[PDB]
Formats: structure tokens, C-alpha cells, sequence
């Protein structure tokens, strides 16, 4: 999970880095 | 991401901050 991983919090951009497919 | 949260239209705007090309990331539209 990437969005639900920290939707109600602030995790890190390293997770969203896998959204440029 | 870095300071803003990722829920609602904040996640989509964060995808543009990552790459910036259209049809390159999750674009609900």
C-alpha cells in the first residue's frame, strides 16, 4: 500500500517514488 | 511526501511534484 500507508499521516516521498510507472 | 499529507487532492498534487508528466502517475480524471 502507498496512499493508505499514510493517508491520515506523513510517511515519506520514498513511497510515492513508485508512482511514475 | 515531505510535510503535506496524502489524502484527498493532496496525493494527486504530490504525484505531479514527483514526475510532472501527464498520464505518467495516478491521475484520477
Amino acid at each position: 500500500g502507498i496512499v493508505e500507508q499514510c493517508c491520515t499521516s506523513i510517511c515519506s516521498l520514498y513511497q510515492l517514488e513508485n508512482y511514475c510507472n | 511526501f515531505v510535510n503535506q499529507h496524502l489524502c484527498g487532492s493532496h496525493l494527486v498534487e504530490a504525484l505531479e511534484l514527483v514526475c510532472g508528466e501527464r498520464g505518467g502517475f495516478y491521475t484520477p480524471k
